[PDB]
RNA sequence: UUGGUGUGUUU
């Protein structure tokens, strides 16, 4: 469900904690999370 | 002195065990027990002592008898004492020596000079410091959180009542 | 890095006179003369742009992360 | 390094977390303020209470 | 031609610094390493050889079965990743650091195999080598700045070390003695031994020790009558005579003896104290019998009769014993005539027709870097290789099977030994942990820039820290320009550890064969034409410990050599160095020698330019057009003759002045000025080298600081060892790498007092601090002994507010071909020992999502572990720490080198610099922010300017440091007239220059301006001086040094509470501390200390016995003294768990504490 | 990059981003006429501090 | 939605140095006694920006 | 909530 950004074609992939992990045009193996959908607060100090 | 060292007690016939808190298993990865070395060491006497047992039960080549009583004198040796003079020392599954009984008293960092006549304890507290002369000469600043992270026990008498249900509250 | 917005001790608003410094600077200016045209009289705002050194071109020099 | 090395005192307390002190107090610890650290115990008794408060203050 | 000025020698750095960079010593010796040392560490013992050969309870078949392998050519690579998928594919450093992965390559090897028939496997991985980072063999040697952004490499990056298991290990330059050199020291007189002779021994291929031959004098000063000396050799136990081991040697005859060793017949002092040793020696006649006596101590085995005896005396005296000139025979002569330069010189020696030798005069060490250290474990486990294919071997030819050799190659050996002895660097096999030099490779730091430059170049001695010494601790001066005479830690340290500077590199290691051409290439004479009584005179001349002949004049030879290093004949890098004094000549080539460069002056009254620089203003031209005028960069100067290399024993041999203005001789009374020396002694000096600049004697994080010489020098010292903990830029690509530490500091501006050799360590480009405003004025007794004011609306602003970076990490392990882990969610049910923080913060799949807030407590990774065989799964989370609070950025997830799952988190936070975060000059005047005030309330000049920062007047005039003063005054002119006044030392810039400028731009002269109170506007009576100053931050904080403790984790072994910060521990209430409880006299405090806040335990004795055996059912309340039946005579007592430990430790050693508590008499 | 802010009303006090304003000059008695102040001075005083 | 080079404190920070006009301003109560729980547009000047 | 080694830094 996650949005797992790919670390090269920058593909959204959401993987069904089954997938072997790399990326599916050029076999690049890591990913990251992307941005929540809550909101992040600062207080600009 | 008859009632307290009889000098057929220097020698052992009869050698002890502690009880395991003075070598209790250590968590390895929290599933399996890395023993402590005395556990292994008194496994290896226990180990020789019945490979003595074995050969007085059987024929026995009269220094195969030698040599398991003199490793059994020096599972012995080694239980006390892992620095004498001369003999390589008793060695562990790592390639470091064994923790003794000799090597658990002496030193800086033994029980005595490490634990008994100095050691670590508690309601303490560390920081770094910084100059104030807007103070009198016996005063110290006190950060918050020390504060609140150490304490004193006041006892609940007579005449603090108040303040003490405050401090609760 | 990236120019800042005050200066550090008076608070004169700089920020903008960033690009602008810049193309003073190209035209074959001296950066003391060209703080003097922007109007930077004490030196709090000129340490304020006079130092400052620039690594957020090269942070996109990364040809791109996504 | 010299019986003074350990003296009692008061609490003061205030915010912005460092130790603070009196400067004529320095000579006896020997600090100066380029980060050292000093302890602070704490008595737990009332006993121990008076024993710094009459001899080590 | 004109005046050599300042700029021109820095377009002379920027010529040198545009060629190598910085790191020359990793890389250049790395490559010498993966081309030459793997080829020739295999092609040393290239074969081994089995045989079975006969009665086999034969037919007698007598067989020579010989089994022969023979080792070939290496297969050198990439990197590569095979994945647990199987497909391989180019790994890369991004790829490697993101993955702990291990840059490492193949390294094939073929095999060729070969039987003897005479009757009387192939391309096997056989390890990996790890890759340094931007060698020649790793694949970013190459391959453009552009797409080096896209491969995540930064181009002020440098490499230099090396990578294992992830994370980023270095190699210092461990420092050894010298081999090979024929030295004298003199021996501590509670002794009846007090000259010695010394060498230490190693083979000229393979830098390997293997002999160590002594000499002791027996003899104290008038004790030991007899003034002759013995010999000890290497495999004997005992000392043998000198006389014997000489006709051991293969010289029997006293004339002889004497003909080898003695050059002066006149010498009667000498040769009256040699008499006595020939006189001892009698009763040893000729050469067997000898070679008999030796036999008799030195493990020549008993029984073993005289012919054999004889032979392995024999072999220790054909090897193993001066086995670095020759290991093969027929050289007597140049054996002996070494030796007999060994009596020759402990002779000397001991008359005192000299000092002693001493331990640090620096030409006289030497140092291994990458290629020697890689060179010896290599070995070491290319050896254990030997023996491993050697054993299977033996047990398939038993069987007689037709072995592939490719399940005889378990490639986990040398792989597993280099990772594990790169990964604590306890250098060795793991199996020979102890002994053995620890500490050789180190966690690379990455706090900031300048730091990883110095600590890439760093080199440290094993002396140990056996022996308080302060000889091997002084600054030795041989340092000049080879070290760093500031940059030194405090401390344990002190006096050991040695920066390489400025103008270091490291020499190689070269083919001394051409040199000994180049030798013989002109009438070398040698070694079996010698006769001293023939030739007195000659020059005996040594290559990197061997004398190899005599000759008459060196000085047309020094000429024609030292002109062939100045136009390329040699490696330019191969010291030859001249002598006059001892008739000796000697060549260096040897590896790890300290050379620097130096201007060579035309020392030759042959031409114009005597006295004056060689280099031409035409060169610095062709340097500023890139090329020469029909490539011409640094290596073209080398080897053009402008610059000549000196090591430190040419350091012994040669006459500087240190600037180009002193070269010719100068023109008075100013008193603004530097007044250098006349050198008035020489009317006519044939100065050879002139210092190209002085402020390239400095360390990489020396010459940072603006004027060192204007300071007392131990605040050089430790603002060279604070440089390295500002916070900065690291590197610019902090975003893809996650590493543990990294902080970036936010508004970095280059100082105003720049240098011009900080042009070369970019940190104008990279700065690692600011420029606030320094006012030092005693203001509200705020700054009484080295606090400081600082202005909380600068704050406010932006001043130095701190980026906080952390990498974390997890992976799964198999417990089980079918049981393995799973980062998941763990539930309240099925799930053992949650931790004591929520879970709430945690996602679907186990990893928290990025952008969510945290504060410290609270899971990111969890970890769980079904127990292998409800309530069955382990909890094993993975916390962020106590102290911290942030918001997430990059939450790394990918698999491991297992195959399995690898996460990595870097969480972030940025720091408020607060009250009590240490700062620190640039001339160590440091300390902690003592107070913050508001921005009206600071002192202010007449424009308006307030300042930030405002160290104590008492800070200085005992700290002595009046550099800090010349860099705010230079500070403030060159903000007004704005650009960046060069502050590199050693100029004639004066203040006199400063003081005008600063007038004659409408200002004081001395710095004042007529400041205030903010709290009246009634004028400060004293005019404050005041300006803004380069300041940097170090990388302590008040938030990770504050704790205090209850109570809380106690050790299971001793219930004393246990020790460090992390795990929240408490403190040492130590030795001295009970000492001042006792000068109190209070102890009922110390009862408080060492019972009640502490391991309070509870034991019992029996009465009669006195024991602790009594055993302890409460509930049922009952007790027994078993050795006695006493039921009754039972008390209770108070002691410490300890001192309880030490009763059961005891009495488990058979001794017995027995507790009476009532006074006997 | 899409961001969204607040702006509520606070004062120097609280933070120096609500500074109104930026440097102030101030001076009173140019010519010591009080001796309030006390020049420090090498030679003479008159010459060397500018009007 | 931030996808920069730059953190997001880091822009927060350097949004909170930024020059507004108040000229209207004392018509516009202090932030920690107006009347709302948390922000609405009677003491607000909402930014939302998305380049 | 591990041990046990080892390295660097603070006074
Ligand atoms: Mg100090
Ligand atoms: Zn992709
Ligand atoms: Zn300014
Ligand atoms: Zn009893
Ligand atoms: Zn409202």
């Amino acid at each position: 469900g996650v949005k797992y950004t790919c670390g090269a074609c920058a593909h959204n992939f959401s993987l069904n904690k089954s997938d072997p992990v790399r990326c599916k045009e050029c076999g690049h193996r890591v990913i990251y999370k992307a941005r929540t959908k809550r909101m992040i607060q600062f207080d600009a100090r | 002195n008859e009632d307290y060292a009889r000098p057929e007690w220097m020698i052992i016939t009869v050698l002890p065990v502690p009880p395991p808190q003075v070598r209790p298993s250590i968590a390895m990865d929290e599933t399996t027990q890395g023993q402590d070395d005395l556990t292994h060491k008194l496994s290896d006497i226990l180990k020789a002592n019945i490979n003595v047992q074995k050969l007085e039960m059987d024929g026995s080549p009269q220094h195969i008898i030698n040599e398991v009583e003199q490793l059994l004198q020096f599972h012995v040796a080694t239980y006390m004492d892992n620095d004498i003079a001369g003999q390589p020392q008793a060695l562990q599954k790592s390639g470091r020596p064994v923790k003794a009984i000799r090597a658990r008293l002496k030193g800086k960092e033994g029980r005595l000079r490490g634990n008994l006549m100095g050691k670590r304890v508690d309601f303490s507290a560390r920081t770094v410091i910084s100059g104030d002369p807007n103070l009198e000469l016996d005063q110290v600043g006190v950060p918050i959180s020390i504060a609140k992270t150490l304490s004193y026990p006041e006892t609940v008498t007579q005449y603090n009542i108040h303040r003490l249900t405050e401090y609760v509250r | 890095m990236i120019i800042p917005v005050r200066c550090f001790s008076c608070g004169k608003v700089v920020g903008d006179k960033w690009d602008a410094y810049l193309r003073l600077l190209e035209e074959g200016k001296q950066e003391g003369d060209a703080l003097d045209e922007l109007k930077l009289k004490r030196y709090c705002c000129r340490r304020m742009v006079l130092t400052h050194v620039d690594l957020i071109e090269k942070f996109l020099r990364y040809n791109p992360l996504e | 390094l010299h019986k003074m090395s350990m003296m009692a005192h008061r609490v003061k307390v205030m915010p912005y977390s460092t130790f603070r002190l009196n400067l004529s107090v320095t000579s006896p610890y020997n600090a100066d303020f380029d980060g050292d650290e000093m302890n602070l115990h704490v008595p737990q008794s009332e006993e121990t209470r008076a024993e710094l408060s009459q001899l080590c203050a | 031609d004109d005046t050599i000025t300042t700029e021109d020698c820095w377009t002379v750095i920027s010529a040198f610094f545009e060629e190598k960079g910085l790191v020359s010593q990793q890389l250049d010796s790395f490559d010498e390493f993966m081309e030459t040392s793997i080829q020739d560490l295999v092609w040393e013992e290239p074969r081994l050889i089995l045989d079975q050969p006969a009665q086999h309870t034969n037919e007698k078949d007598n067989i020579n079965k010989r089994y022969e392998i023979r080792f070939g050519k290496i297969y050198l690579s990439r990197p590569t990743m095979t994945e647990a998928d199987g497909t391989t594919h180019a790994m890369f450093p991004q790829e490697a650091r993101l993955r702990n992965l291990t840059y490492s390559s193949p390294v094939y090897l073929d095999m060729e195999k070969s039987m003897f028939t005479s009757i009387d496997g192939n391309k096997v991985h056989i390890g990996k080598v790890p890759i340094m980072l931007r060698s020649k063999f790793c694949s970013l040697r190459t391959l453009d700045e552009v797409d080096l952004y896209k491969m995540k490499e930064c181009p002020y990056d440098m490499g230099g070390y090396f990578v294992i298991n992830g994370s980023e290990k270095v190699l210092i330059a461990q420092e050894r003695s010298a081999a090979n050199i024929v030295q004298v020291f003199k021996k501590a007189a509670p002794s009846p031994i007090s000259h010695v002779a010394e060498i230490r021994s190693a083979l000229e291929k393979g830098s390997r020790l293997i002999s160590t031959m002594q000499i002791k004098l027996y003899g104290r000063e008038d004790k030991g009558t007899g003034r002759t000396i013995k010999a000890t050799l290497p495999y004997v136990k005992q000392d043998i005579p000198i006389v014997i081991v000489f006709r051991a040697l293969g010289v029997v005859p006293d004339g002889e003896i004497l003909q080898h060793i003695c050059y002066d017949e006149n010498d009667w002092q000498m040769l009256e104290m040699l008499k006595p040793c020939i006189e001892e020696g009698f009763v040893i006649q000729d050469k067997e019998v000898a070679l008999d006596f030796i036999g008799r101590r030195g493990s020549a085995a008993l029984g073993i009769r005289r012919e054999k005896r004889i032979q392995y005396a024999k072999d220790i005296l054909q090897k193993e014993l001066l086995p670095h000139i020759t290991q093969e025979e027929g050289f007597e002569t140049r054996k002996t005539f070494f030796l007999g330069y060994m009596v020759n010189r402990l002779l000397l020696c001991a008359l005192e027709r000299k000092d002693q030798d001493d331990r640090d005069h620096f030409g006289k060490k030497r140092l291994d870097l990458a290629g020697p250290l890689l060179a010896n474990l290599f070995r070491i486990l290319f050896r254990k290789l030997t023996r491993e294919i050697y054993r299977y071997m033996q047990r398939c030819i038993e069987t007689d099977r037709d072995f592939n050799l490719n399940l005889a190659v378990k490639s986990t050996t040398i792989t597993s030994g280099l990772k594990y002895s790169l990964a604590t660097g306890n250098w060795g096999e793991q199996k020979k942990a102890m002994s053995s030099r620890a500490g050789v490779s180190q966690v690379l730091n990455r706090y900031t820039y300048s730091s990883t430059l110095s600590h890439l170049r760093r080199t440290n001695t094993p002396i140990g820290r056996d022996g308080k010494l302060a000889k091997p601790r002084q600054l030795h001066n041989t340092h000049w320009g080879l070290v760093c005479p500031a940059e030194t830690p405090e401390g344990q340290a002190c006096g050991l550890v040695k920066n390489l500077s400025l103008l270091s590199g490291i020499s190689i290691g070269s083919p001394s064969e051409p040199i000994i051409n180049f030798l013989e290439e002109w009438g070398m004479e040698p070694l079996e034409d010698y006769d001293p009584a023939q030739h007195t005179k000659s020059t005996r001349i040594f290559v990197n410990g061997v004398w190899t002949g005599i000759h008459r004049d060196p000085s047309m030879l020094v000429s024609t050599m030292r002109d062939l290093r100045r136009s390329g004949a040699i490696s330019p890098e191969v010291s030859i160095i001249r002598d006059i004094r001892e008739r000796e000549f000697k060549i260096f080539t040897d590896v790890g020698r300290v050379y620097r460069p130096l201007f060579i002056v035309e020392d030759d009254e042959s031409k114009d330019n005597k006295g004056e620089l060689r280099i031409t203003k035409e060169h610095i031209r062709k340097i500023q057009q890139g090329y020469d005028d029909d490539v011409y960069g640094w290596s073209s100067l080398v080897t053009s003759g402008v610059i000549e290399y000196v090591d430190g024993e040419e350091e012994e041999t040669i006459m500087i002045a240190m600037t180009p203005e002193d070269l010719q001789t100068r023109s008075l009374n100013d008193t603004a000025k530097r007044i250098k020396p006349e050198m008035s002694t020489s009317s006519h000096h044939t100065f050879t080298h002139c210092e190209i600049h002085p402020s390239m004697i400095l360390g990489v994080a020396a010459s940072i600081i603006p004027f060192p010489d204007h300071n007392q020098s131990p605040r050089n010292t430790y603002q060279s060892a604070m440089g390295k903990q500002a916070m900065g830029v690291f590197l610019t690509n902090y975003n893809v790498r996650m590493d543990t530490m990294a902080n970036i500091l936010y508004y970095p501006q280059k100082p105003l007092a720049k240098t011009q050799a900080m042009e070369y360590l970019k940190f104008r480009e990279l700065p690692a601090g600011q420029n606030a405003i320094v006012a030092i004025a005693c203001y509200s007794g705020y700054n009484q002994e080295d606090s400081m004011i600082m202005n909380q609306s600068s704050i406010d602003r932006g001043l130095f507010r701190s980026l906080f970076f952390r990498s974390y990490m997890d992976q799964e392990k198999r417990f089980g071909i079918s049981i393995v882990e799973e980062f998941e969610k763990p539930t309240r049910a099925t799930t053992l020992r949650l931790k004591h923080g929520t879970y709430e913060k945690l996602d679907e799949d186990g990893l928290i999502a990025p952008g969510v807030r945290v504060s410290g407590d609270d899971i990111i990774i969890g970890k769980t572990t079904p127990i292998p065989p409800y309530h069955t799964k382990r909890d094993a989370s993975t916390p962020l720490r106590s102290t911290e609070n942030g918001i997430v950025d990059q939450v790394l997830l990918t698999t491991n080198q297992e195959g399995l799952k690898f996460v990595k988190v870097r969480m972030r936070t940025t720091k408020v610099p607060q009250i009590g975060d240490k700062f620190a000059s640039r001339h160590g005047q440091k300390g902690t922010i003592g107070v913050t005030y508001r921005h009206e309330d600071m002192p202010f000049s007449a424009e308006g300017i307030v300042p930030d920062l405002i160290i104590n007047p008492h800070a200085i005039p005992s700290r002595m440091t009046v550099a800090h003063l010349i860099e705010c005054l230079l500070s403030k002119v060159g903000s007004i007239r704005g650009y960046e006044g060069d502050a590199t030392p050693f100029t004639d810039l004066t203040v006199d220059a400063v003081s005008n400028l600063l007038r004659d731009n409408g200002y004081q002269s001395r710095g004042f301006e007529v400041m205030y109170n903010g709290h009246t506007g009634k004028k400060l009576m004293a005019q404050v001086f005041f300006g803004p100053t380069y300041y940097q931050r170090l990388r302590h904080m008040v938030d990770d040094k504050i704790h205090a403790r209850a109570r809380g984790p106690v050790q299971v072994l001793t219930r004393q509470p246990v020790e460090g910060r992390s795990r929240d521990g408490g403190l040492r209430f130590g030795e001295m501390e009970r000492d001042c409880m006792i000068a109190h006299g209070a102890a009922g405090f110390l009862k408080e200390r060492l019972m009640e806040a502490s391991d309070a335990f509870r034991v019992h004795v029996c009465g009669i016995c006195g024991l602790m055996s009594v055993i302890a059912n409460l509930k049922k309340n009952q007790f027994e003294c078993r050795s006695c039946k006493n039921k009754t005579n039972i008390y209770q007592l108070h002691i410490p768990y300890a001192a309880k430990l030490l009763f059961q430790e005891l009495m488990a050693m058979n001794i017995a504490p027995r507790l009476y508590t009532e006074r006997s008499g | 990059l899409n961001i969204r802010c607040i702006a509520k009303k606070g004062i120097a006090k609280e933070h120096a981003k609500w500074s109104p304003c930026s440097a102030i000059a101030f001076e009173y008695d140019p010519h010591n006429k009080l001796k309030h102040t006390d020049f420090w001075f090498e030679v003479d005083a008159k010459k060397e501090w500018p009007d | 939605m931030n996808t920069s080079v730059l953190a997001d404190e880091f822009i927060s920070h350097r949004l909170g140095l930024i020059p507004l006009v108040s000229e209207d301003v004392e018509e516009m109560k202090y932030s920690r006694d107006c009347t709302c729980e948390d922000y609405c547009d009677e003491c607000s000047v909402v930014l939302e920006l998305s380049a």
